[PDB]
């Protein structure tokens, strides 16, 4: 990808196979967990479109995901075209025009223009850009792919405590919304959901308590 | 016992199986079996036991409770699906089944107060999930899907719901004949009572037995050794265990102290 | 002793069982199940098993159907809200599959003789017998179990909430854990025992009928070659005992190979 | 015989009894149970011959087992390298050992190769890639194999010997649900009953291709054509108008 | 017949199965299936008890076992002659069927000390020197089959199973036209329910018979004859002079 | 034997001859000749 060069110009670098197995691997191997949203940023910073797309089409079956995000990017990259004005006035040598909605997806854009970019002073954040909206994707992606929501989470009257609060924050993290409903949900429904013993003791130990207490308290 | 704990010895050392099926095999009480399998450092009753399941059908919850050494086969309709019809039926087959563990899977019924005071009152231990026994998992769930298969069958022959169902029910459990013995479910699930009633009984009579220091000679050696704990005596000798070892001596190489 | 008698008190508060099986079940002196017995404030025939009566009884304003194993004495009871001969159907073809009875005695009620009750005992192949019965025995046993379940009825009706609920803890405590006054064993356990005993003439005949199927190859001490198809008798560890032409042999278990012959 | 067929058809539509029940409680023929089953409106199995392959890793080396649909048989052997040869080979040994007619296994590399579509072509066997409650079984009997050669691997000095050892004991010496038997019993006792249906039904096919002609006592007329059902002791029974007769043989011919 | 001609030369160009192996499988008189065995131009005690040997062919030991009872047979070819792999295969066998007792010989490999902690592991009895009519018999069948298929046979393995395969299932045998497969598997299902109604026995039958001596314990009454076992001992009496209480 | 089903019921389907006629001059046993004389449906 574009590599920064030591006290020199940046150069265009190759991009490893292992990052490609590893890549297609994870994807391949679990599911279309949140997991996959960090490992994803890890596998592609500072990448080009072009590499953003050359990994987004390595992957193999599961393309009615592929589909929603290839809607997502046009439909994003419409609203970015309608948001930001389009340029006028000659292109000076050494400079370029805005990328279009289809030059960030990288379908049509070749590698010489995104390095024109990356060269060009001020640096355009267009792959930091087509990288988020790939993030938001995937994000939507997930909240489809959870087969349960965060309000049918039972606890069995001899169920341990561990594996309860362990789904429960599985499924916060899958589910997508504001922090300060996520707060208040795990705050809430936290004691609210329980078995009647460890829910007094709750209730006894009061609003307000770390995670930590009511985990230590509920033992038994 | 015709040195068949040596032989029970060396199995559990080579497999280390089931107490119950060294007792079965080598014609053993279960009490030989239990102290070789505690005295494996690897290792530390299937009669009783019992699982529910609910399933749908013309839009009705029907209740079906079958035994996992035999097989029976109870089952009946519900108008309206709540924690107190289910009480209600699991009182009747205490009342009319020995049952010690009521085994079921999860549900909000099943998790009802009233079914837990039922089965406190009648001091039946209670649980859900994992069947206890590792194998016969789908025996469950194709014994309900015979059942279901029958239903169907015998539905137009009948003029009610319930009539049908339990005349199926009844087929299943007598008028359909297995494989390996070939007989009703009922003549099996009777033959494992009264096997637990004479293992019962031997229980009993190992009861009779108490501490009875038990002093033994071996070899015919000018020494005494012992104390050993006293297992069991009969036809001129005695089985007893000592430093997780058991072996059988004649009487005339013992004495009994009370 | 090791507690029993805690834990005997307990089971006698929620049961009220019987002296004898405090004794035998908990181990504990006599002396101490008679103190418990006194301490509650509600407590002081060999034939076919195929043969089983059936009766109907008004308490506290409720109907309520019986049925009692003449062998061994075992009760089922049920209450039954409105009186129709389709629940008595029910309640016969419940213990039809509950249990193989062959007989049953009623008398000559309305519903005793529905089309229902009809139809179920002629598909079950039930025998039906109206009138009066027989055996003043079935009579006396039938007044006996009746009175001791109106006795343990009222004892039992103020810890359950309604009427079906107390008839079956009755019929609970009266089966498991109340022992009767023959043998002193429970009802349960005796009905149990009668039907695990009554199957043995038909799976003997059968048994005898497949292991005459049996096809039985062998060879004498000094013949080399195979005889024919004998028919076969017993098999043991290392002999068998087989026909061949109305001739009883017994071989050795090394010359010996047994066979269905399925063709 | 002896009017037991009025019975049995009371009795099967009173029931409905399996053909195997009818003809051991009242000494009949298959053939008559066969068809008073077939005549009833109500009433309308190749298990032994479906099985399904599993993959798994263990000490970095692969383990193939195959297991049987029902009973819960199950047959394991460790594998050096992943390749067709190896897997070709244990299928070879395994319909040399049992008869299969069809297998269910994943999508695996080696299972979509040559060698193994070759090998199943050449013994006429059913490939299927992909079941409708089995994975249970499956997935438990593969618990079991886990957990045992986990305790077994004590005393064991090569992995190939464990898994032999721990496949004999699930087979042999672990009794599971109704009767207390083991894999064996089930098995043997399934390919057994299976073979004397076939057998029964073949017969039955090579019988019935013939025609009856019968004299009764009112009419010295011959009468027919019923379809042959059984013959013996002087005597054939018949079945004529969908329903069964029985006629001596010298006042019977058979075309 | 129905269309059985075609199947049975595309069965028999594919194992050559014996004549009345096709005859029965496919429901043809013998006569057609002699006739397409000869238009080929390459044709013309216990269940316990095991007999395991060794054979060379071709610079390759094979270890092979035969039941005796049922003349089902398996094979396998050891690379280097070593007692660990025959303790191998022997405990492999015994995985995949119950086996009480092996005849042998005095050999090394056969009373290695791998094969004996085996053997005794598994609880199986032990006999030296040896029937041998019927294993020759099987080794020269299977020698001419291995003869029939080497002409298809790619690497000695797949040979060998495959003529395994041909010869326990894809050839009918003698009594009744039965395989080897067919004949093991109805005498185990025999040994089985014989077993199981024995043990039915003795727990609801137990009668007490006289005759001329002791209590003996009545084993079979019927046809004139009374047959009774005591002392470990089984006799055959007439009706007369024997008392049953 | 050799192919002489094939030309014996082509020949049947044409001409429908006894079987006597298809056994004598294909040379196929007797059985063969009945059978497909029994599979016409014109002929008895
Ligand atoms: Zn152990
Ligand atoms: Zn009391
Ligand atoms: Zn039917
Ligand atoms: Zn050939
Ligand atoms: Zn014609």
């Amino acid at each position: 990808p574009i590599v920064q060069n030591l006290q020199g110009q940046m150069v265009h670098q190759a991009i490893s196979p292992r990052t490609l197995n590893a890549w297609v691997k994870v994807v391949e191997e679990k599911a279309f967990s949140p997991e996959v949203i960090p490992m994803f940023s890890a596998l592609s910073e500072g990448a080009t479109p072009q590499d953003l797309n050359t990994m987004l089409n390595t992957v193999g079956g599961h393309q009615a995901a592929m589909q929603m995000l290839k809607e997502t990017i046009n439909e994003e990259a419409a609203e970015w075209d309608r948001l930001h004005p389009v340029h006028a006035g000659p292109i000076a040598p050494g400079q370029m025009r805005e990328p279009r909605g289809s030059d960030i997806a990288g379908t049509t854009s070749t590698l010489q223009e995104q390095i024109g970019w990356m060269t060009h002073n001020p640096p355009i954040p267009v792959g930091e850009i087509y990288k988020r909206w790939i993030i938001l994707g995937l994000n939507k992606i997930v909240r489809m792919y959870s087969p349960t929501s965060i309000l049918d989470i039972r606890q069995g009257p001899k169920e341990p405590f561990r594996d309860y609060v362990d789904r429960f924050y599985k499924t916060l993290r899958a589910e997508q919304a504001s922090q300060e409903v996520k707060n208040w949900m795990t705050e809430t429904l936290l004691v609210q959901n329980a078995n009647p013993d460890c829910k007094t003791i709750l209730k006894a130990l009061g609003p307000g308590a770390t995670l930590e207490e009511m985990m230590t308290a509920c033992q038994g | 016992f015709l040195d068949g704990i040596d032989k029970a010895q060396e199995e559990h050392e080579k497999y280390h199986s089931n107490w119950r099926a060294m007792a079965s095999d080598f014609n053993l009480p279960p009490v030989v079996a239990k102290e070789i399998v505690a005295s494996c450092d690897k290792c530390q009753c299937s009669p009783g036991i019992w699982q529910l399941n609910c399933t749908h059908l013309e839009g009705k919850v029907i209740l079906v409770a079958v035994h996992v050494a035999s097989g029976y086969i109870e089952a009946e309709v519900i108008p309206a699906e709540t924690g107190q019809e289910t009480a209600y039926f699991l009182l009747k087959l205490a009342g009319r089944w020995p049952v010690k563990t009521v085994h079921t899977n999860n549900g909000s019924n099943f998790t009802s107060t009233t079914v837990k005071a039922a089965c406190w009152w009648a001091g039946i231990k209670q649980e859900f999930g994992i069947p206890y026994n590792p194998q016969s998992q789908g025996v469950i769930e194709s014994m309900n899907k015979e059942l279901k298969k029958i239903i169907g069958q015998v539905r137009d022959q009948a003029e009610h719901l319930k009539t049908a169902v339990q005349m199926a029910v009844f087929i299943h459990n007598f008028k359909r004949k297995g494989g390996i013995g070939g007989y009703s479910a009922g003549e099996r699930i009777v033959d494992i009572i009264a096997t637990d009633i004479q293992t019962k009984e031997l229980q009993k009579q190992i009861t009779k037995i108490q501490n009875f220091r038990v002093y033994y000679r071996d070899s015919r050696d000018p020494v005494w050794k012992g104390p050993a704990k006293l297992l069991w005596k009969g036809e001129g000798a005695v089985v007893i265990q000592d430093n997780s070892d058991i072996k059988v001596v004649p009487r005339r190489k013992a004495k009994i102290i009370r």
